[PDB]
């Protein structure tokens, strides 16, 4: 095979937290364009059972392997190296976009590249004048307030348009020998932090090693925060319907644009402010929109309304629902709480 | 299946039989990301052709033959299907895909012809490994004895026909003529070189740099100015993408114009080319079998704003830019090959037999 | 649209033409048998400039005398060069101080040096610069005019390269720095911190010193009494962007041309680059300094020809020559790329390459000359040979049976040179 | 009045710097307006002194831009007007036989010449319909407003393909073809590297010209020599759509700097780099079409072979004014 689209996932659960299975989103984006068999990597921090929840995947064919807790993506790929016998198309589980992924692979294949990433409008990335090849990228660690640009590259690629507010989509079509180098070396614990800067820097190491980086304005990945998932599902209500669909509902209430699926019992006179009606939800009273998160095992009544308050799994809130941006984690059998949007903890 | 990319813009009437693709919308916009139906090498190759990252004739032939060695080496023989036949029946869709990306020049045509005649000359008395190694070694030897030793003999011939103080003229990019000029300068001949370039793929600058970074005194000028410099020129030395059967050398889109004005001013034209561009076919002019660059690239940034910006909106306006043009065997005086300095009308009688 | 001043500061203050400039200022050297002051004057006239307040300190008598016998002297002209001279100032800072004094300009001059060689029609830049003004009401102070080039061109010696961090949406400058012996660069993050919506590190730009300005530039040069050039001006103004920003605005012109000679090296480039018509209209045979001394006739390979040349027999001229009036050349000669001057008398069998001959020079037989300036009447005896950049100036002679080393700056003053004038190589006094 | 002096000087300055005005007919009209101004604002009473005056400005002008033959031969023609009117009134020496009557006559003749000079596009345009028989493929080159007027007049009653090469030094064929297609001519832009491949399929080659010499041979925007040489290899009939004032009486190799070399920046832009040190780049803008490839000048009097053009000299310019 040309590619071997290994997927990375390193830290209730945290990967599949959304309207539909989150890992499915990169898996679906893999399946849209060929990609029968696609390696995956799960962890041990949250559980040695991510795969044990990845058995109902509505996909034709996959492969799964777990690993330990505090293992950097470079370390994970190093571990997985044995079953990686060609080019590699790394990805990340928390990536939800409509990327014309044919494009990045077209870059890598056309220019005979060696690292085709994918970006979308701290990190300063100096891309070339043509908008594609990149020559600089660094964070605020290796530099106080300046940007040392080696003289040779400027004398060889004078125009260098910089870019700052670029959310990396963490896709990285590497090449084989890059991964071989990664396997021999060990002083590297993150491709996105210690290898990719190294490849950029040593691009002028003839048999050079080019490096390209497509840019676009389409859609992002889910970053680390529990917050970004909100706007993720916000855009996704409209994005995913391009392929709700089928559920068990009450069909009486008044509200659209939120998590509308099965595995919940709701009533009427209820709105949906892009909120999270996840698994095992239940609200039977005269509740309203909340623009917040209600995770697994939800329960609320007696005029229930919120404003961004994260209500995690095992949700039981009653006794004068006044919620506002005040996250409360699992074991949420918390009712008499005038929640404020001030500094709150789960 | 391998799809067929669309055409681009209304063509010209007399060219309703030719395809006008567009560099922008590559084919693999509608393709499988893992290289499914077409070997990874061939999809990469075609993708870089349709993107114009490989230009010369020898460049295209070598990129192709590298891709073909990549296919043969990473080949798996299907269950009880003969190699001698499954190989060629699998290569046919790749050829159609390349022809879909950028129509195969005469060099790629002769290379494919030889390769198919080569595969279809193996039998069942060979293992997969030995036959595959033989194919790879035969392609290696074909390259080293048709586009590497050939250029050696051609330069060593065209050096004896280059005397001192004679501003040799050339056209655009090429590999054989630049090798000839640099080798003959290394042997001592103190001449000039008058590079003539054209729009829109200004292929003159490639040979310009590859000359001036080797010492020869250059002099670069566009094509509508040939009739200026040809007074003092003393030889023309063109490239040849294809040597047809009548002798009418096909090559880049201006060689005909140059041969004409340089026969009018009476300065002897040459065309140097190896013995593997003898395309067996024959044609009369440059309307029956050409290519078409994406015409949208003609628009020149002269002045403050291009005059062909909204090229399509105007109904009657119809751009084009041919990619090939033909010198009949009358305007041409020399065909240099590894067989000698044969005259241009004795192409089909030595390049064949 | 008020008229367009031009504060032609016509004396390069930082001395780099030594010993050459000690005779006549650099603003009067013959580029190709024409005075650099005239090249910049014709440039300023071409872009429609009313007044050219030329300022001169050193040898200003000679400059004024040469400008009174010009095409810009007679009052029928449109470029009313109102010469102004004092001996005090010695830096463009002091010159803008003088502008604060006499309060000459009213808006939008052109802080052009004395040796600018250009045909840059600045109407586009002026127009969009005044639009930049009228939008945000005069915070956009200066507006330099750089030229898109490549960092390996001969008109970019290892000294003049500049690196400019510049905004892209509006071509506003952000950081400027020379490259006088660096291998890395340093761009404070204040550029992005202000507006990281997009910047660019342009190092294909070539400096041209055609800065549009404002009366506000006079204000900003009289406020900081420590500024000592335009380089240092912008380098000091670019840092305090939050106290009365006064933000520069870069500009590129890719089809025009413009340079500013600052040494025999860049001078060799801009001269033997004007010969090749690179700056047209301002080619030689246009004879924009319409005088009968150097009018010329084109030819193949641009081998120009002035009146009464009388070249030898069997002598060839390869390319890019510019012969001069009355300058005889013997037989079996050989010239290439040279730029002869008015009045010379070259010998026979001589060989000249990239060389220069300003006037009155008398080169003799057998003389091999390559890539070397030879200023006024620097007569030369027989059987000599020279080497690259071997500039010998000012009536100096060189005796028979004598060579010179590679870099041989010699002159009639013993101390200023690396030799002394005589009729010999060594033992000059 | 010194106003004439400043006007003439601004004029020659504009001629040296950059074309003014752009349209050739407009430059001829401006030259004639200026020359008339000389015949109303100077000191003369003879005819010989006025001929010396006119020569004293014409030498300056025709030495300013040696490729502005328009103003040069326009000065030649006003000289011929002087000769003719002075000779008819008084009458080889010119004497101050009489006075202002001569000047009134000169102003009237110049007004007539200027009126004939301003309405020439329409003349040739009305002369088109007879030439462009339907379903041609008329191959122009460059952008010559007379040829555009010719063609977009003839295509108001017929239909024909129009190939148009673009001049490769700097492309103006583009603007001609855009202006054409805004009248619906089914035109075909192309770079003039392909004048010989797409010539066999051409019926009639309609080219403008910058200046017609007195061999018939002309000096026209570059790459038109090779177009004519092809369209004579393929023996198609050329058509040099030139009004009568684009007609200088010089002779082919009786002029140095025949061409007009412009800043080689357009052929190899400065952005290039180091290799700009050892390359002599040439940007000839005007090329010398010999007279035996041309077939039929289309002047404001009608069609004329080249072998009639010499007679036009004898009927427009005096034989002792071919040196101005």
């Amino acid at each position: 095979m040309e590619f071997q689209a290994v997927v990375m996932a390193v830290g209730k659960p945290l990967l599949p937290v959304g309207n539909k299975p989150l890992i499915w989103y990169p898996l679906n984006l893999l399946e849209r364009v060929g990609f029968e068999e696609v390696i995956v990597v799960t962890t041990r921090d949250v559980q040695k059972a991510l795969c044990a929840e990845f058995k109902m995947k509505m996909k034709p064919d996959i492969v799964c392997i777990p690993d330990d807790a505090d293992m950097g993506t470079a370390d994970s790929l190093r571990y997985i190296y044995p079953k990686l016998k060609t080019d590699v198309l790394v990805l990340s589980c928390d990536l939800i976009t409509d990327v014309a992924l044919h494009e990045v692979v077209d870059l890598f294949r056309a220019y005979d590249a060696s690292l085709a990433m994918l970006m979308r409008k701290r990190d300063f990335i100096g891309v070339d004048s043509t908008g594609k090849r990149l020559l600089f990228m660094a964070n605020e660690a290796d530099l106080d307030e300046e940007l040392v640009i080696k003289g040779s590259i400027l004398q060889k690629h004078p125009r260098i348009r910089f870019h700052t507010g670029l959310v990396d989509a963490h896709l990285y079509c590497l090449k084989k020998y890059i991964v071989d180098f990664l396997m021999e070396n060990g002083s590297i614990t993150s491709i996105r932090s210690e290898l990719i800067p190294y490849l950029v820097r040593k691009q002028f190491s003839l048999k050079s090693l080019d490096i390209y980086s497509f840019i676009k304005e389409a859609n992002t990945l889910n970053l680390a925060p529990y917050d970004a998932c909100w706007n993720a599902c916000r855009g996704d209500r409209w994005e995913d319907l391009s392929r709700s669909s089928a559920q068990i509902v009450s069909k009486h209430l008044v509200g659209v644009d939120s998590l509308i699926g099965p595995e919940t019992q709701i009533g009427e006179k209820s709105s949906i402010k892009r909120s999270v009606i996840g698994s095992s939800c239940l609200i039977k009273d005269r509740v309203t929109i909340t623009n917040c998160l209600l995770m697994n095992s939800v329960t609320v009544e007696e005029g229930s309304n919120i404003q961004g308050s994260v209500i995690c799994n095992n949700a039981v809130i009653e006794k004068g629902a006044d919620i506002k941006d005040c996250l409360i984690g699992s074991g949420q059998r918390i009712e008499a709480k005038a929640k404020r949007v001030n500094e709150v903890i789960v | 299946q391998v799809p067929t990319r669309k055409d681009y813009g209304s063509k010209v009437s007399l060219f309703s039989h030719l395809p006008q693709y567009s560099r922008q919308n590559s084919l693999t916009q509608f393709m499988s990301i893992p290289s499914s139906v077409i070997h990874p090498a061939m999809v990469r190759l075609g993708l870089q052709y349709s993107q114009g990252l490989v230009s010369g004739s020898n460049a295209r032939c070598i990129a192709l033959l590298r891709a073909l060695q990549q296919v043969i080496q990473d080949y798996t023989t299907p269950p009880n299907e003969e190699l001698s036949r499954d190989l060629v029946n699998k290569l046919k869709p790749y050829m159609s895909f390349l022809t879909q990306c950028r129509p195969l020049s005469a060099s790629m045509h002769n290379a494919i012809k030889f390769l198919n005649k080569e595969i279809t000359s193996v039998g069942s008395s060979k293992r997969e490994e030995e036959a595959k190694s033989e194919l790879r070694a035969a392609i290696d030897r074909y390259v080293q004895e048709k586009i590497v030793l050939a250029a050696q003999a051609i330069s060593r011939f065209a050096y004896q026909k280059i005397s001192n103080g004679d501003v040799i003229l050339v056209y655009g990019c090429s590999s054989l003529v630049s090798r000839i000029l640099q080798e003959a300068w290394t042997e001592g001949r103190r001449f000039r070189v008058v590079v003539v370039d054209s729009r829109p793929w200004l292929e003159g600058r490639h040979t310009l740099r590859s000359l001036v970074h080797a010492g020869v005194p250059a002099s670069y000028l566009l094509i509508p100015a040939a009739s200026y410099v040809l007074p003092e020129v003393s030889k023309v030395l063109l490239g040849a993408h294809a040597l047809l059967a009548n002798g009418s050398v096909m090559s880049r889109v201006g060689t005909a114009q140059l041969a004409l004005v340089a026969r009018a001013h009476n300065v002897p034209v040459l065309v140097c080319c190896e013995t593997y561009k003898f395309c067996e076919r024959v044609q009369t002019d440059a309307f029956v079998s050409n290519e078409l660059d994406d015409p949208d690239d003609l628009q020149c940034k002269r002045g403050e704003h291009v005059a062909l910006a909204n090229w399509q909106n105007h109904a009657s306006l119809r751009l084009l830019n041919l990619v090939y043009d033909v010198t009949p065997p009358e305007l041409v005086d020399l065909v240099i090959t590894e067989l000698g300095m044969i005259p241009c009308s004795s192409v089909p009688v030595v390049l064949r037999v | 649209p008020p008229p367009l001043q031009a504060v032609l500061v016509a004396d390069s203050f930082d001395r780099r033409f030594f010993p050459i400039s000690k005779d006549q200022p650099r603003v009067l050297l013959p580029l190709a048998n024409v005075a650099l002051i005239d090249y910049t004057l014709e440039f300023l006239t071409a872009t429609g400039v009313q007044e050219t307040f030329v300022f001169c300190c050193w040898k200003a008598a000679q400059i004024k005398e040469h400008l009174l016998k010009s095409k810009w002297c007679r009052p029928t002209s449109l470029n009313v060069v109102r010469i102004i001279t004092s001996e005090l100032y010695r830096s463009l800072g002091d010159v803008l101080r003088d502008v604060d004094a006499k309060a000459l300009v009213r808006s939008d001059f052109l802080l052009v040096y004395g040796d600018v060689i250009s045909n840059i029609n600045i109407t586009r830049a002026l127009e969009e610069h005044r639009l930049r003004r009228k939008l945000e009401k005069n915070v956009s102070v200066m507006t330099m005019i750089f030229k898109e080039s490549s960092p390996s061109h001969p008109t970019r010696c290892h000294e003049d390269n500049v690196v400019v961090a510049v905004d892209s949406t509006t071509n506003r400058v952000l950081h400027f720095q020379k490259t006088q012996g660096l291998r890395r660069f340093a761009f404070p993050l204040s550029l992005f911190q202000g507006s990281s919506d997009g910047v660019e590190v342009r190092y294909d730009l070539l400096d041209c010193h055609i800065s549009i300005c404002s009366p506000q530039v006079a204000q900003l040069f009289t406020d900081n009494f420590d500024y000592q050039t335009r380089d240092d001006f912008v380098r000091g103004l670019l840092v305090n962007e939050e106290i009365l920003g006064n933000q520069i605005h870069m500009h590129v012109t890719a089809k025009e041309y413009g340079a500013r000679v600052s040494n025999l090296h860049m001078y060799s480039a801009v001269c033997a680059d004007v010969i090749r018509r690179w700056v047209y209209p301002l080619t030689p045979e246009a004879n924009f300094t319409d005088s009968t001394t150097q009018s010329c006739t084109h030819s193949r390979h641009n081998i120009y020809r002035g009146p009464e040349v009388s070249l030898g027999h069997g002598s060839i001229l390869e390319e890019n020559v510019l012969l001069g009036s009355g300058t005889v050349i013997g037989s079996n000669c050989f010239i290439t790329n040279s730029v002869i001057g008015p009045g010379c008398h070259i010998g026979d069998n001589v060989v000249l390459d990239q060389t220069y001959l300003w006037q009155g020079v008398r080169v003799a037989a057998g003389a091999q000359i390559h890539q070397s300036l030879l200023c006024d009447n620097a007569e030369v005896k027989e059987r000599v040979t020279l080497k690259p950049r071997s500039v010998l100036t000012s009536q100096v002679v060189v005796g028979p049976n004598i060579t010179l080393p590679e870099g041989s700056v010699i002159s009639l003053h013993p101390p200023d040179a690396e030799e002394d004038e005589d009729d010999g190589e060594f033992s000059d006094d | 009045g010194s106003e004439l002096s400043e006007r003439i000087e601004s004029f020659v300055e504009t001629l040296k710097r950059g074309g003014g005005p752009r349209s050739s007919e407009e430059m001829a009209r401006e030259t004639l307006g200026l020359l008339r101004q000389i015949i109303t604002d100077h000191r003369w009473s003879n005819a010989g002194e006025l001929m010396e005056l006119i020569r004293r400005e014409g030498r300056r002008m025709t030495a300013a831009q040696p490729s502005e033959t328009t103003v040069g031969n326009m000065v030649r023609r006003v000289l011929k007007i002087i000769r003719e009117e002075y000779g008819r009134l008084h009458g080889n020496e010119d004497f101050s036989f009489h006075y202002a009557q001569l000047q009134s006559n000169i102003i009237e003749a110049i007004n007539e010449l200027l009126v004939e000079l301003e309405g020439t596009m329409e003349n040739i345009a009305a002369q088109a319909l007879e030439h462009i028989h339907s379903n041609e493929v008329i191959m122009t080159i460059g952008f010559s407003r007379t040829v555009e007027a010719f063609l977009k007049e003839a295509a108001r009653k017929r239909k024909f393909h129009v190939i148009v090469a673009e001049c490769a030094p700097f492309c103006q064929g583009h603007e001609m073809a855009v202006n054409l297609s805004k009248a619906g001519i089914e035109t075909t832009v192309m770079t003039d590297a392909a004048i010989f491949a797409v010539m066999s399929r051409v019926n009639k080659v309609i080219i403008g010209t910058k200046t017609i010499l007195a061999n018939g041979a002309l000096r026209a925007v570059t790459g038109t020599h090779t177009l004519a040489l092809a369209a004579k290899h393929h023996s198609t009939p050329l058509i040099v759509c030139a009004p009568m004032f684009k007609l200088s009486p010089q002779f082919p190799n009786e002029e140095d700097s025949f061409h007009k070399f412009v800043a080689p920046e357009e052929v190899l832009p400065f952005t290039e780099g180091d290799i700009l040190e050892k390359v002599s780049v040439h940007c000839p803008v005007f090329d010398y079409v010999p007279p035996e490839l041309i077939t039929l000048f289309i002047s404001n009097i009608g069609g004329n072979a080249p072998s009639y053009i010499y007679r036009l000299m004898s009927e427009l310019y005096h034989p002792d004014d071919h040196v101005l």
